[PDB]
């Protein structure tokens, strides 16, 4: 109202700092929620100079809304005032400016304050004494490239003749701040502007070089990599020639290319920049820096590992896999990236003239020799990558290390009963056991029971919850391996009988344990009692309870339910007549809610078991069960 | 027996004002010490909690003064300009 | 009527699906089901709810797992972290393409999960993750990088005690801007612009001051070396917090050094008493008594300690800690961390240059818990100072309006309690600063 804004204005120039605050809630309050556009304005330029922090922060905060509102015949008076403070010598004015800049320009979304800006900055960026100042027009330029970008029919050619001088300035930050611009305007940018660009930087190039301006043309092209095909032909052999210098600046000719696979993926020059990547993997000679040129190489590796699909064969024939593997004592940073590529090409071999599986069988030796080398090392990632990397080499295809398990197995159980081990490792180490034991026959894990059960039993008891899930897991997958019913098998598995056993029935109480480890406990008694249960005689006529009480609960309800389905349909019999009689009606009882994989379940286990097991059978589980077929 | 040399110190210096540091103007007392108004009724934790506030123009003055002369008015007494808080 | 009929149907398995596929490492078949389940118009509250827990799950799962360590150890728990949200990051842009309410879960997801977690949950302080934050950025830039900058910055927006991590990295920059030891100016120039573009002026406003109080010393140090080892970085009282250092022992090998120094500032600015703080300095050993030359980066404290052992027949603590006047503890901790370098002549080293500057490893909880403690006056004094001067201009207004007033003004900051705010009120009025009228319930007068 004109006369509540009135007497706000009038209360609030009182030379007042709570009142001013109020009066700026208030303002904003109401802006959330022609003279007097003229005085607001006003009085907001005055409290741009006070020397308050308080109440400059309310009134550049009021002014980023304050643009939706106020009229657009001062907004380029206040714009011309705010960048002739800019000019000023206080420092704090000279922030307070730069923020109301860059706050009014982040709330805008009345086009003439763009214009005005880049015209002004356009002789603003020209050299001057002050490097404070072009440090700040960079940014500024920055933000607006970052935000703007749209028409700038007539204004991009300034401002790029005006910057090309400014690349060559002696601090790093102003060159980097210059860069970080010319990528902004590169990727929100025109027909022709990229053109003169790369002339000019091509022109520069058969001159006294400087990491300006490869780091320069590798941030365009990161920033903007689809519409550079035809100068490229001079940009490879410019870093080729180039990258024979004995002084250290081959860093960023190295980073060009792996950006550059990135972007341009057709083009065929790939043998050339891979030689010259292969080669330069070689040098080995904080003051030392030699450990660090290879991350490119790698970088380089893994960009080209994961681009190309569809020449496999050209890869694998050369001795590109062959140096890979066999450059692996270096550094920690080293053997982590050569792992990640490692790990990526094994990826990237599932299908999307020999075939790769010749190849892959051949190396498998060479690669089995290598991680066994790798072994013996205290690190806890080179034990992670390790046990990946085995991971990988089992899951990509079955059957595959086969001769290689009894040379295999000492280091998983070093890494499994180590005291200096984290939880991570054990746990990679643990998946890894499972699924060489599921992927791999069971001959060839007969001989290894014995070293394999008492780590397992030992590590199954944990106070964690992944770690005991995981050897849980195991613990069922071994107990699966040891005694195959699909074929015969001759060997005595009595003495592991009770130590299975103990460990089965300890983890199956609740102990306040969470659900994941009490179902895959409750999965492992499951095919413990299925395949196994004849040896168990005394403790099989009441452990059976369990099953029927953990029914009633709904955490585990489907996994009690598969395990007795797994139980009943054992070719081995196993007794069950005392329970049918008081499990039959719980198992009813539960046929009213709606639950189609509960239902399922419930019905393929009441099916096993009625199926196998139909001597006793009363007329009030039957009736019970016919009762519950209609809402089924 | 045993002795040595040292090359370079590099030590760091905290300014302040005499006045500041003598005596707190508000109250006629130590600027260490803690106020009377607040030791003469002691009944909750007003008298931990009070400290002494810093501004703009490094001058340091016990909150329970600066906030008394808040209203009468807006002026810090041996400086002559406007009172600033930056921190406690 | 097609989606409706294959999902209708199908919730029980496609929340199976998404479940097990989230969990394991396939990012295509999200992508692929979100654009199957994206025609359905108004259905996606499940699916973005599933996905918030397990994003809670998995966070839960990655901070409990490194337990015992990432307490003590915040670099690689900041480093999980910001592999996780990297991840999570590259996963959305995959398979999501930024949507706007999934972005949203997305935040508050990190939010939830970075405010608590098991291992803030045993510290009973969910005031952790601004330490280990600023703790991992102190030891970065203590001697490319901008990505990482840029991520930390970014992920610090879901962290909602702000001014925690300010605080923090303002003492921070202090302690640090005493010893030449920082990182090249670029990277310390863009993060005062990140933060100056991210976090408000009151922030940069010390930092500003810093600079400029460092520029002036060094322009004097110039002008003082110009009209001439030693050196001298004079700090302001009120732009830099240090605690006031207890009574020291003056060396009298360089008493000169210090009385030049001082009787220079008198001359120049008269009227000025100058508390130089005996903690924060460093400097080199010149050996010569040992086989070989050797150098000691030592603080004052140790420095002074070991120049007491120079002609003296024997030696004992009683005697140094009555001479140089300082606390038992920080004497004793200090005598068994030089101890421990086997320092305490004849022993020789692997390399000239050691460098004995090490953690403190036992002042670091004391001073967290007196930074936490400082930290809650302030916001206590803060909220005080609004609530009484909020009241200036509103007359006569009621308790739930007041509360929701400050609630909303220092939302963007931080979410104090109410029985706190009830207590701040209480001894407001029990301080004369107000008035309790019988004409209404839970009403107050403003009073001077
Ligand atoms: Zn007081
Ligand atoms: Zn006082
Ligand atoms: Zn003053």
């Amino acid at each position: 109202a004109s006369y509540h804004i009135s007497n706000l204005l009038e209360k609030m120039t009182s030379s007042d700092k709570d009142f001013r605050f109020m009066a700026t809630n208030d303002l904003m309050t109401e802006l959330q929620k022609d003279d007097s556009e003229r005085k607001v304005v006003k009085m907001i330029l005055k409290l741009l100079e006070d020397k308050n922090g308080e109440v400059q922060n309310l009134a550049v905060k009021c002014l980023g809304p304050l643009v939706s509102k106020v009229k657009e015949y001062q907004v380029e008076t206040i714009v011309d005032t705010l960048c002739t403070n800019m000019l000023s010598d206080k420092e704090q004015l000279r922030d307070i400016s730069s923020i109301g800049l860059k706050t009014v320009i982040g709330e805008l979304p009345a086009a003439n304050v763009c214009k005005k800006i880049t015209g002004r900055l356009t002789s603003a960026i020209a050299k001057q004494e002050d490097v404070s100042v072009q440090l700040e027009a960079l940014d500024i330029m920055a933000d607006m490239l970052s935000r703007q970008g749209g028409l700038l029919v007539n204004f991009h050619p300034s401002i790029l003749t005006c910057l090309l001088p400014q690349l060559t300035s002696p601090r790093l930050a102003v060159r980097k701040r210059t860069i970080i611009a010319l990528g902004h305007l590169v990727m929100s940018c025109f027909v022709d502007l990229i053109e003169h660009l790369l002339s000019e930087l091509s022109k520069n190039d058969s001159m006294s070089t400087t990491r300006t301006y490869i780091q320069c043309i590798a941030a365009i092209s990161r920033q903007a990599g689809h519409r550079i095909g035809e100068y490229l032909e001079k940009i490879i052999p410019l870093v080729v020639k180039f990258c024979n210098v004995d002084d250290d600046e081959l860093r960023e000719y190295c980073i060009q290319a792996f950006e550059s696979f990135v972007r341009r993926c057709p083009k065929e020059v790939y043998p050339h920049v891979s030689t010259i990547i292969n080669i330069c993997l070689k040098y080995l000679t904080d003051d030392d820096m030699s450990w660090k040129v290879r991350r490119a190489a790698a970088k380089c590796l893994d960009a080209v590992v994961s681009t190309r699909h569809e020449m496999l064969p050209e890869f694998y024939k050369t001795v590109s896999p062959a140096l890979i593997s066999r450059f692996k004592e270096r550094e920690e940073n080293v053997k982590a990236d050569v792992f990640h590529a490692y790990l990526s090409l094994l990826k990237q071999t599932r299908p999307v003239g020999e075939t790769p599986l010749t190849m892959l069988q051949s190396q498998v030796p060479n690669i089995v020799k290598a991680l066994h080398k790798q072994m013996k090392e205290k690190s806890v990632k080179t034990r992670q990558c390790c046990f990946n990397m085995l991971t990988e080499l089992v899951n990509v295809l079955p059957g595959a290390l086969t001769q290689h398990i009894p040379v295999l197995v000492p280091g998983i159980i070093f890494s499994l009963n180590d005291k200096s081990s984290s939880s991570n490792l054990k746990i990679d180490a643990l998946s890894c056991l499972y699924v060489i034991l599921c992927n791999h026959s069971p001959q060839v894990f007969h001989p290894h029971v014995q070293a394999l059960v008492p780590p397992v039993v030992a590590c199954v008891g944990d106070p964690f919850y992944k770690i005991t899930s995981e050897a849980l897991l195991v613990t069922q997958q071994l107990v699966k391996v040891i005694r195959p019913l699909d074929q015969p098998s001759s060997f005595d598995a009595t003495p592991y009988i009770k130590d299975l056993f103990t460990c089965t029935i300890k983890r199956l109480k609740a102990a306040d344990i969470d659900q994941e480890v009490k179902e895959r406990a409750i999965s492992c008694m499951g095919q413990i009692i299925c395949n196994l249960g004849d040896n168990l005689g005394s403790d099989l006529p009441n452990t059976l309870q369990i099953f029927l009480e953990r029914l009633k609960n709904e955490i585990t309800r489907l996994t009690t339910v598969k395990a007795l389905t797994l139980i009943a349909g054992s070719p081995l019999k196993i007794d069950l007549r005392p329970v049918l009689g008081e499990g039959v009606p719980i198992l009813a009882s539960f046929l009213r809610k709606n639950q189609r994989a509960l239902k399922l379940g419930t019905l393929s286990a009441l099916d096993i078991l009625i199926k196998n097991y139909s001597d006793s059978l009363t007329a009030a589980m039957i009736d019970a069960v016919l009762d519950e077929l209609p809402p089924l | 027996k045993k002795r040595f040399e040292v090359k370079k110190w590099n030590a760091v210096a905290l300014w302040a004002w005499d006045i500041v540091v003598d005596n707190c103007a508000i109250c006629r007392n130590h600027i260490m010490d803690l106020c009377i108004e607040c030791q003469a009724n002691q009944a909750s934790a007003t008298s931990e909690e009070c400290t002494v506030a810093w501004g703009v123009c490094n001058h340091a003055f016990h909150f329970h003064c600066i906030s008394r002369w808040l209203k009468t008015r807006q002026v810090c007494p041996l400086d002559n300009r406007e009172w600033e808080f930056q921190k406690y | 009527k097609c989606e409706q009929v294959l999902i209708e149907k199908h919730l029980e398995i496609f929340h199976t699906e998404f479940q097990n596929l989230l969990d394991a490492d396939k990012n295509e078949d999200l992508g692929r089901m979100y654009n199957l389940v994206s025609r359905i118009q108004d259905g996606l509250g499940e699916l973005k709810k599933l996905l918030e827990t397990h994003i809670h799950n998995q966070g839960l799962a990655a901070i409990e797992k490194c337990g015992e360590a990432a307490l003590n150890d915040p670099k690689m728990y900041v480093q999980t972290v910001l592999d996780v949200h990297k991840k999570y990051n590259a996963l959305v842009m995959s398979a999501f393409n930024n949507d706007a309410g999934f972005v949203a879960a997305l935040d508050k997801a990190c939010g939830r999960f970075i405010n608590n977690n098991a291992v803030t949950k045993m510290a009973q302080s969910s005031s952790k993750s601004p330490e280990l934050l600023a703790r991992y950025c102190d030891s970065l830039l203590k001697k490319e990088l901008e990505d990482t900058l840029n991520q930390v910055m970014v992920v610090f927006k879901y962290i909602e005690d702000k001014d925690v991590f300010q605080k923090f990295y303002a003492k921070m920059l202090a302690k640090r801007l005493v010893h030449q030891n920082s990182a090249s100016d670029d990277a310390e120039a863009s993060m005062i612009s990140k933060l100056k573009q991210a976090c408000g002026f009151e922030y940069t406003s010390k930092l500003q001051r810093m600079f400029q109080d460092i520029g002036v010393s060094k322009d004097l140090n110039e002008q003082f070396k110009k009209h001439l080892d030693f050196s001298i970085q004079v700090l302001s009282s009120g732009s830099w917090p240090f605690q006031q250092s207890c009574t020291f022992a003056l060396p009298s090998e360089l008493e000169r050094s210090y009385q030049r120094f001082t009787a220079f500032y008198a001359s120049r600015h008269s009227g000025r008493k100058l508390t130089w703080l005996y903690q924060l300095s460093k400097g080199e050993l010149v050996t010569n008594c040992f086989k070989n030359r050797y150098t000691l980066q030592a603080s004052t404290f140790q420095m002074a300690i070991l120049l007491q052992y120079n002609t003296e027949d024997a030696y004992t603590v009683q005697q140094l800690t009555d001479s140089t006047q300082i606390k038992m503890d920080i004497l004793a901790q200090v005598l068994q961390i030089l101890l421990k370098s086997k320092l305490l002549l004849g022993y020789k080293n692997k390399k000239l240059r050691v460098n004995i500057n090490v953690p403190m490893k036992t002042e670091q909880k004391q001073e967290q818990e007196t930074t936490h403690k400082n930290i809650e006056e302030d916001r206590k004094l803060l909220i005080q100072a609004a609530i009484v001067r909020i009241m200036k201009m509103r007359k006569v207004l009621k308790h739930q309006q007041l509360l929701g007033e400050v609630l909303t003004q220092l939302s963007s900051r931080f979410k104090p309690r109410v029985p706190v705010i009830k207590k701040c009120i209480d001894i407001l009025i029990e301080k004369e600063y107000l008035e309790r009228v019988d004409g209404e319930k839970d009403t107050y007068s403003y009073l001077a």
